[PDB]
């Protein structure tokens, strides 16, 4: 079951869990996001549609001038992305709307249509998505981080502890609909509920209640149970019920027909209930004492003249009882309240509420809404029933409504988008049983409450916003009754719409810098989770909820994967199997269990609903069938996980990589890591900067392909075929004829990328990774570009590390690296800078570029052309001349005796100023390339059209191999078209291929076919010819340059850093280290073999920072290579395949139960030797994150191998020879190599340029400021007597402009001596306090 | 309001014109002087600031109609200049960003701590000047008292 | 030159804001007078001083009577007390520590063959630390002729 | 101004002031509740 | 040291106050009450041999816990 | 390209190697060059001042 | 060697579940997911400390 190119280098899966789900597409969030985004679906679904039906049509405030929305259209890029990177322009589509304005000429009836005006106007250019979920934004390449922010809905949250010091906890409610007001419900120390409109004064909340049209009776018979008291024959006996008397204290001796039950001061058992039921007592007889402190239940009136003896809310009393027996009411109904469970607050808050009836609610509302006005009826009634209750301006949007109706435990999904009377009743209703101890508050970091943006969705906001600017200024044109003379083109602007969308694309805490060192960053950047930027919360404002990991992470947000530091917790990451819902939440799959057996059918469980079931487990054995092995099984119910029985579960998870993200799953032994360890090497290996040339891990985790593969850097096969011609630049594949369509011959072309350079001015490129005649498939890898080998993320090296201590030189975390890893090139880099010269126009006159540049030697010009720019692949090193450039300068006016060394010596005043652009100091790269633009109408000079000619040869001449491909496939295709029915044998193929497309054939549709594969060639030629032209065309155009500049010569340099003491590099699991010495081979803790370890390692890091997964690494390692070196000596003192593949099959096999069942007796005998020679340096092993190899598995592969069991090998010393004592650990792991390289982190400085303002050393070579001394070192020296030093580090280093320059000199002239003098930062602070009205003066 | 006082003492009842329709001639005339003269720092005349828009109001439009952008080839085609001084007022146009711009940087910085200093000597050339000085009053020492006391003179 | 106007790349120039609020005291100063040499009606001379007056209040400290004005660009206009004052001000941040010459940073390895006295300074880093130091002492041993 | 410092929801920073502005402010807030046709802005006045 | 490594320390006085804090919540010495003191009924010999010195009945000390879960 | 640090003064400076950096400044006059020797030498600065 | 013994919550509140194993043998997912709470509390406290 291994493709073509898949037998090639099998990695050794371990790992038992079969996959029932494979990994998804891993970029589908952005790339489904903005396909939802830039659509033509004429629907309810979001997008461009969805902001044009949103704000039009538009019309006149009566004046009837109908501007409507009729359809609009994506216009076609005018730069193909490559371009937009290279002449600095972004990547857009020009987005026309077809719209249509409709004059109302109104007479009559009721203005009918009268005259039309329909034009397709131009609003604005929206940038487009690459192919890799990116965008081109000003030829960088930016990446939109969905962004994870709350949702419209209800919310319980507590506010517990510090409110109030008294301890009492608060429960407070808030309906945040998606557009409108707020609506708070928020209870008091004192309890009583309160009201907020959206942060105006609390109201008491029974106003609302109230403005609700709800009167006191129904108020308490809605929030409250009933107790009945009736006078059978004994003074209002009691209504008992059982259950309600619960946990109580015996307020009286409840007994019954005889029964005593309840002696008062007994506290009531659970017994007691139980027997009250037992016996089924309802009526009982009370003292007339109980119901004195009790609350009536309605107003209690009197018939004979209509006597109010008592209203709701009103609490009793026996005055009061004597008042109700004798106007002869049997009824007595109570509030049964409890201070335990059934709380009163209606009560109170009805106690404390000022108004009584609806309207004075009313008016009360409306002093606080709008104050000053003086209410009344009409006024009041509408402003609340067009608060929450009026669609124009209240929005509970579908997902606000779906989060409201689902937390209330409602089972409609969708109901109305504005408040009902029943939705805040019940909201309060949830909301005092959250005070009652029935239900807890929502954790606001759950992943039920935030939501997930995208850049689809932000971006139509944004075009949402542009759009309703546009729509005011529309409305405000077409209220001047101008005339007919107009269709809809100059009341539209483009300025706003195109201004919107692009200070969203361009300047936005969202829309950030794509990382580029490696496969991994860029497809770990697309899928990030920010809670930054617009409608989210801040590393200001937050917080310590939101830093936090929430039980329902589980599946949706990787935990371990976070930037830690500032912001940690702020920007979670996506874990593998994550879609979002059709709402904007987060599912992760699970497998349906049925009655007993788990089905393979999944289902995206959201984030809110997953809390109801049994989610079982995928560490969980499986009787072959779906049946669950053990008795009872390890779920996960609500939060808390627990043994579940084996018939309870609802669901299992699908893989075990389903809560690690892409990140941290290709990372061996994720289980044997300390967390922050796991969470360390993840952020670091997502800055491994790719080496000269890529190497596997020996031990990973099967993800690496997939990573790179959904990655872009690799060039995949669109179709199957044969690779009919391999080179460096590109890659042709003619289609198998099965997958080649009807007309249209055709045979696809690769062109790789070669040497370019990433954001983080590292290499891209890609080699092919087939050869020539090589059967591809579809979805294969004919390209592996940077950091992957073979289609493998290899973002470092094994080396052959040992852990040991070695003298020190791997102190803290050093790193004791050899000499034969820097010998054998195996960390080195590549690294693209680019330099740039712009020819500006200064008042004094225009730059230029000339060659001729005053003083400078005949050396300085050697490696400049006869137009001062550099040849290409001019070796360069720090101070030498790129582009030699010369201002305008003159005069200058010399001084004295310089005046007489130039009268003596006759050498003229140059009136130019020299300003070439040179290499920055110590960088040493040859020039890769060279760019030259030119503002439109200026003289190219010599060498602006040595490039322009050669690109267009260039351009010509590929778009001329192309062709030649072309038309090579097409007429292949019809030669196998005439093998068959129209069969010249042997002349055909001599005679004019041009005689081809119409040949003569049986004419039945073999002929339909052959005029079809003939116009295909003419249309081919035609297409190549206009591409050409259009070619031409746009490499012969005058480059728009930014206002000012002339000229703009670009150099590209490609500068090799090697690896060296300083350089910062890591394993996967979080053990960082500069290395901090390169050792001799010599030196280097060689074992008996004869061989020396590469890398030597502290022992020590490993306790303290518990990753075990390091160590383990070492040891499978090892084996891996131990596998490799026997398939070696096998392949070098030649046996046979035979025997060869005999131990490749043992090696093969060799674990427990595992599904990597691979056999080699369906290998082709070649085809064993191709994968005996990719297995020569040692074997891959996968090992998924929780599901990895068990130490039982590696002690056998080592064994395998004739390495020893223990992982431990005895190592001499490489000086004196002598064997260390104590075995130690030898085994080869994965090492990356960040970019925190030493050579951009070392700089220093004497005297260089200083500010203007703040005349302080300022730099700018990035940077030739010197350092911050700043104020904890004045402390610092302050401790120390240090006074000295403290005075020259704030006035002659830093500040004093005349003791500084005057210090130069005496450093020079041999003093050591300083005049210190006073610093400009005080003669500023001294100008600024006395231009205030401070007289602020220095006594002498 | 200035304006207004100025039309009232030009506002004349003969013409039996209404107040409103000719005060507010006089008062968006003086309305519109005071913006072109003091709304920007570097003062460029009232002339100048028609002529930006009015290439403005140009630019609106071609950019409506040709779709794509204006540039100074089509500006001066459509407008009566001679595609170069286009080139200077679209130059000019531009306001001076604040020093205090909060740059994206990590210490809080500002765009004012990074504009460098052009007329400041270093003190290599400073100590490269002393030492000239130095080093010409010894050569003048090599030499008699006419040729030292003309050439410090001359 | 403490609140200085600097050509940037591109002609279009970098201020202070003290630029913007003393040009708005400025203005509003000779439009006062302006007024009060035409005897305009009190009212309006009311609104000139009041407005006057704001201004000198924005250009002393800006945001301590009402709301800061503006800025030109969306965001308050610092004045004279804003450079004074804050944590961002001048009292603390080049007062008392600044930027320092004759500096260099880099990354740290051990070495633990040194003794406790010294630390291994690069060569490239300390040709650099040192410069007058070795330009005085090349012209010195005669070496170089002068200091160029 | 006067301190206590405004928020909107381990506080243990400083107090920074004062026992000569905490009764200006104090007067301030005394006279101010008082205060009506207190705009006290420009553009309004 | 590592971010990672002050971080463990910081985890560790968390989680070892918390246990700490909890099993103090526990009761290991002797008083046998023999009667709850809120409610007067013979605490059980089950409930009074899980804990030894429980100084209430189990109804009793729902009740408490439940009111001390809000704060109160 | 990268400062050697002793391993005994990094309990001092509390650091270790895993990328830190350092600053380095030149006591430039007489004065200040004797107070690198005499106070904020390395040597005579064994104890902690707490 | 031994066991990982009780996590605990960023609040205080100690989970029941006690991770059994350490980190030589393995630790499953939820396990995992269990420590990563304390876990990433102590980073975020030494992230403002
Ligand atoms: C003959 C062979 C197919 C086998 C029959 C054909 C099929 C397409 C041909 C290549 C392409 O044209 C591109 C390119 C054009 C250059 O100009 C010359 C070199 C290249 C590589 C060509 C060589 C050769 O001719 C190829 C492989
Ligand atoms: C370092 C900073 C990025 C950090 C976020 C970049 C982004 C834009 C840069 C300025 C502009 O280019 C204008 C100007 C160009 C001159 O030629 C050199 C100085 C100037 C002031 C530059 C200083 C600095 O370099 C800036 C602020
Ligand atoms: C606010 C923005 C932050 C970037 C995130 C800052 C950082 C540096 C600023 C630019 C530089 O000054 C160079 C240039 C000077 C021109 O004259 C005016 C335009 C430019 C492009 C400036 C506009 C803007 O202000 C920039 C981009
Ligand atoms: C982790 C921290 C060191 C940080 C480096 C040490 C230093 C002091 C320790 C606490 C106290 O000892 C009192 C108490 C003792 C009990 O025995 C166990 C719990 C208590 C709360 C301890 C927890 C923790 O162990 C502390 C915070
Ligand atoms: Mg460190
Ligand atoms: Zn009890």
């Amino acid at each position: 079951v291994y493709s073509y190119t898949e037998k090639k280098r099998i990695r050794k899966d371990f790992g038992k869990r079969p996959q029932v789900l494979d990994v998804p597409y891993l970029l589908s969030i952005q790339l489904d996001s903005f396909q939802k985004f830039i659509e033509q679906d004429p629907e309810g679904q979001y997008g461009l549609e969805a902001a044009f039906r949103s704000v039009f049509p538009i019309q006149s405030y009566s004046g009837n001038s109908e501007l409507q929305y009729v359809s609009y259209r994506l216009g076609e890029p005018v730069f193909d992305v490559q371009e937009c990177q290279i002449r600095g322009v972004t990547y857009s589509a020009p987005l026309r709307v077809k719209l249509r304005l409709v004059i109302y000429e109104r007479e009559a009836p009721e203005g009918t249509v009268k005259d039309i005006k329909e034009q397709e106007v131009y609003m604005g250019e929206i940038p487009l998505m690459t192919d890799n979920g990116t965008f081109v934004i000003n030829g960088t390449e930016r990446v939109i981080v969905s962004q994870l922010h709350r949702s419209p809905g209800v919310f319980f949250d507590s506010d517990k502890g510090k409110t109030h010091s008294s301890g009492k906890v608060l429960y407070n409610a808030r309906i945040i609909p998606y557009r409108g007001s707020w609506l708070d419900f928020e209870f008091d120390p004192k309890d009583n509920l309160f009201v907020r409109i959206d942060r105006r004064r609390k109201l008491p909340a029974t106003i609302i209640l109230r403005a609700l049209n709800y009167t006191t009776e129904q108020i308490l018979d809605l929030f409250f149970e009933k107790v009945i008291f009736e006078i059978r024959d004994n003074k209002l006996q009691m209504e008992l019920v059982p259950e309600r008397l619960r946990g109580e204290t015996a307020s009286f001796d409840i007994e019954a027909n005889g029964k005593v039950y309840v002696e008062k001061g007994r506290r009531i058992t659970a017994r007691h209930i139980r027997q009250l039921e037992k016996d089924d007592v309802k009526l009982i007889e009370v003292p007339v004492e109980y119901i004195a402190g009790k609350v009536v239940a309605k107003d209690y009136i009197d018939e004979s003249t209509g006597e109010l003896i008592c209203a709701a809310n009103m609490e009793l009393s026996l005055d009061l009882l004597a008042k109700l027996s004798q106007s002869g009411h049997k009824r007595i109904e109570t509030l049964f309240t409890n201070d335990l469970d059934h709380g009163p607050y209606i009560s109170e808050t009805l106690r404390v509420d000022p108004t009584n009836d609806r309207l004075s609610a009313l008016v009360e509302i409306y002093r606080m809404m709008r104050p000053g006005e003086p209410p009344t009826r009409e006024a009041a009634e509408s402003l609340f029933e067009n608060l929450f209750f009026s669609e124009d301006r209240y929005d509970l949007s579908a997902v606000g409504r779906m989060k409201f109706n689902r937390s209330l435990l409602r089972e409609e999904i969708e109901g109305s988008g504005i408040l009902s009377k029943d939705d805040i009743i019940d909201v309060m209703k949830k909301l005092i049983d959250i005070r009652n101890g029935k239900g807890e508050v929502d954790d606001i970091d759950h992943l039920g409450n935030r939501r997930i943006r995208s850049v689809g969705e932000m971006a139509e906001n944004q075009f949402r916003v542009g759009l309703v600017r546009v729509e005011r200024a529309v409305k405000e044109r077409l209220s001047l009754g101008d005339l007919d003379t107009l269709m809809p083109q100059d009341m539209i602007n483009a300025k706003p719409i195109s201004a919107a969308v692009k200070e969203f694309f361009g300047s936005s805490q969202l829309s950030q810098f794509m990382d580029q060192n490696n496969p991994l960053s860029e497809i770990t950047h697309k899928r990030r989770i920010s809670a930054l930027g617009p409608g989210g919360l801040t590393r200001e404002r937050a917080g310590f909820e939101v830093r936090d990991v929430h039980p329902t992470h589980y599946g949706r947000v990787c935990p371990i994967e976070t930037p830690e530091g500032p912001n940690i917790g702020l920007i979670n990451s996506l874990s593998v199997y994550a879609q979002t819902n059709e709402y904007g939440f987060l599912e992760t799959p699970y497998r349906k269990v049925t009655d007993g057996v788990v089905t393979d059918e999944i289902h995206y469980l959201s984030a809110i609903e997953e809390g109801n079931y049994v989610i079982a487990q995928a560490n969980s054995n499986l009787d072959e069938e779906g049946h669950f092995v053990e008795d009872l099984v390890t779920c996960r119910s609500k939060g808390e996980s627990s043994l579940f029985s084996r018939d309870q579960v609802d669901y299992m998870d699908v893989s075990t990589q389903q809560v690690v993200s892409v990140g941290a799953s290709l990372i061996p032994f994720l289980e044997h890591d300390d967390a922050n360890r796991a969470l360390m090497g993840a952020n670091m290996q997502r800055q491994a900067v790719p080496t000269l040339r890529a190497d596997k891990p020996l031990v990973g985790t099967g993800m690496e392909r997939a990573v790179a593969v959904d990655s872009g850097v690799t060039a995949v096969a669109k179709r199957g075929g044969v690779v009919q011609y391999v080179d460096a630049s590109r890659i042709v594949i003619k289609v198998n004829e099965d997958e080649m369509y009807p007309g249209e011959a055709g045979i696809d072309i690769y062109n790789l990328t070669k040497y370019t350079r990433s954001n983080q001015n590292t290499c891209i490129n890609q080699m092919p990774c087939v050869s020539l005649g090589e059967p591809v498939e579809r979805g294969d890898v004919l390209a592996d570009g940077p950091s992957t080998d073979l289609g493998e993320l290899a973002l470092g090296q094994n080396m052959r590390v040992a852990f040991m201590p070695w003298n020190g030189y791997n102190f803290e975390d050093s790193i004791l690296v050899s000499e034969r890893v820097v010998q054998e090139d195996r960390f080195t880099t590549i690294h693209i800078q680019e330099l740039a010269c712009v020819s500006r126009d200064t008042k004094l006159g225009p730059e230029e570029i000339t060659a001729d540049i005053p003083n400078v030697g005949e050396a300085a010009l050697s490696k400049l052309d006869e137009s001062g720019i550099v040849y290409i692949g001019a070796e360069v090193t720090g101070g030498d001349i790129l582009v030699g450039k010369v201002t305008p300068k003159g005069e200058t006016q010399l001084t004295p005796e310089e005046k007489l060394l130039r009268a003596i010596f006759g050498e003229k005043a140059s009136d130019v100023k020299d300003s070439s652009l040179r290499v920055p100091n110590g960088v040493s790269g040859t020039v890769i390339d060279v760019q030259v633009f030119t503002r439109d109408g200026v003289e190219k000079d010599k060498r602006a059209l040595e490039i322009e000619e050669m690109q267009l040869k260039q351009a010509k001449k590929d778009l001329s191999e192309e062709l030649q491909i072309l038309e090579a496939g097409l007429f292949s295709r019809i030669r196998a078209v005439l093998v068959a029915g129209g069969v010249e044998a042997e002349k055909l193929d001599k005679l004019p291929r041009d005689r081809w497309l119409e040949l003569g054939l049986t004419d039945e549709e073999k002929q339909n076919q052959l005029e079809q594969l003939a116009e295909q060639y003419d249309e081919l030629k035609h297409e190549f010819e206009k591409k050409l032209e259009a070619k031409r065309r746009k490499i012969t155009q005058g480059d728009d340059l930014a206002p000012g500049v002339l000229k703009i010569v670009k150099v590209y340099l490609a500068v090799k850093r090697r690896i060296q003491p300083g350089d910062k590099m890591a394993g996967r699991h979080g053990n960082k280290g500069v290395i901090s010495k390169i050792n001799p081979i010599e030196d280097m803790p060689y074992d008996e073999n004869g061989t020396p370890v590469d890398i030597v390692l502290n022992p020590l890091g490993v306790p303290s920072r518990m990753n075990i997964g390091q160590i383990l690494e070492t040891h499978l390692g090892m084996a891996a290579k131990g596998i490799g070196d026997k398939i070696n000596a096998m392949l070098k003192q030649q046996q046979e395949v035979a025997k060869l593949r005999e131990f490749i099959q043992r090696a093969y096999d060799l674990g427990a139960d595992v599904r990597q069942k691979v056999d080699l007796s369906t290998f082709s005998d070649e085809e064993v030797m191709r994968l005996a020679e990719n297995l020569r340096k040692g074997m891959p092993i996968a090992t998924p994150v929780f599901d990895g190899a068990k130490e039982a598995e590696i002690k056998e592969l080592l064994k395998l191998g004739d390495l020893p069991t223990s992982g431990q090998i005895r190592l001499y010393d490489g000086r004196t020879g002598e064997q260390f004592e104590r075995p130690v650990t030898v085994g080869y792991m994965y090492m990356l190599k960040l970019n925190h390289l030493v050579d951009d982190k070392m700089h220093a400085r004497s005297t260089g340029s200083y500010s203007l303002v703040t005349q302080q050393p300022l730099g700018g070579k990035a940077q030739f400021g010197g350092q911050r001394f700043g104020e904890m070192e004045v402390w610092a020296l302050e401790a120390y007597g240090a006074a000295y030093t403290l005075q020259e580090m704030l006035t002659v280093k830093s500040d004093d402009v005349n003791g500084r320059t005057k210090m130069y000199k005496n450093i020079v002239d041999g003093n050591h001596q300083m005049e210190p003098g006073m610093p400009e930062s005080f003669n500023v602070l001294l100008k600024e306090i006395r231009s205030l009205g401070i007289n602020i003066e220095l006594e002498d | 309001n200035i304006g207004l006082m100025k039309a009232v003492d030009k506002f004349e009842y003969r013409r039996g014109y209404k107040f409103s329709t000719y005060a507010t001639w006089w008062i968006r005339q003086a309305i519109t002087r005071s913006i072109a003269d003091q709304a920007r720092t570097i003062r460029i005349p009232v002339h100048m600031i028609e002529t930006i828009n009015k290439l403005n109001r140009i630019s609106r439009q071609m950019l409506q109609e040709m779709g794509r952008e204006p540039t100074p080839e089509e500006l001066a085609e459509r407008m009566l200049m001679p595609e170069d001084k286009i080139r200077k007022v679209l130059k000019i146009a531009k306001e001076p960003i604040s020093m205090e711009t909060p740059i994206g940087d990590d210490e809080d910085s500002h765009l004012g701590d990074f504009i460098e200093d052009t007329t400041l000597e270093l003190p290599l050339d400073s100590a490269t000047t002393e030492s000239l000085r130095a080093a010409t009053h010894d050569v003048l020492a090599g030499l008699t008292a006419r040729e030292a006391k003309v050439l410090r003179m001359r | 030159d403490l609140r200085p106007l600097v050509p940037l790349d591109g002609g279009r120039f970098a201020t202070s804001d003290l630029n913007d609020l003393y040009r708005r005291v400025i203005n509003r100063n000779n439009r006062l007078k302006r007024l009060l040499d035409l005897a305009a009606p009190d009212i309006i001379v009311r609104n000139e001083k009041r407005m006057l007056q704001e201004a000198v209040d924005a250009l002393l400290d800006n945001g301590r009577r009402g709301r800061a004005i503006t800025g030109s660009n969306k965001r308050p206009l610092k004045s004279l007390a804003d450079m004074i004052k804050g944590k961002q001000g001048r009292f603390r941040q080049n007062l008392l520590g600044k930027r320092v010459d004759y500096s260099g940073r880099s990354v740290i390895t051990v070495g633990p063959y040194l003794r406790l006295h010294q630390c291994g300074l690069p060569k490239k880093m300390a040709l650099e630390l040192f410069k007058p130091f070795i330009y005085g002492k090349l012209e010195l041993r005669g070496l170089a002729t002068t200091i160029k | 101004d006067m301190g206590i410092q405004v928020m909107e929801e381990l506080m243990l920073a400083e107090n920074t002031a004062d026992e000569d502005a905490a009764e200006a402010a104090a007067q301030v807030l005394s006279s101010v509740e008082s205060e009506i046709g207190r705009t006290t802005d420009p553009v309004r006045m | 040291s590592d971010e990672a490594d002050e971080a463990y320390s910081v985890t560790e006085q968390l989680t070892m106050t918390g246990i700490n804090r909890i099993r103090q919540k526990i009761n290991a010495h002797g008083i046998p009450v023999y009667l709850c003191e809120a409610c007067g009924n013979p605490i059980p010999e089950a409930r009074r041999k899980i804990f030894p010195g429980v100084t209430l009945c189990v109804e009793c000390q729902a009740y408490q816990e439940r009111q001390r879960k809000h704060y109160a | 390209k990268a400062i050697q640090l002793h391993p005994l003064v990094c309990a001092a400076y509390n650091a270790d190697f895993d990328g830190d950096q350092m600053a380095v400044h030149v006591p430039l006059t007489l004065e200040a060059q004797l107070e690198a020797r005499a106070l904020m030498m390395s040597t005579n600065n064994i104890l902690s001042p707490a | 060697a031994g066991m990982r013994g009780l996590m605990a919550k960023p609040d205080g509140s100690i989970i029941e579940t006690p991770i059994t194993a350490n980190f030589r043998e393995g630790l499953n997912v939820l396990q995992y997911f269990i420590s990563t709470h304390g876990a990433r509390k102590g980073l975020a406290d030494t992230a403002l400390k």
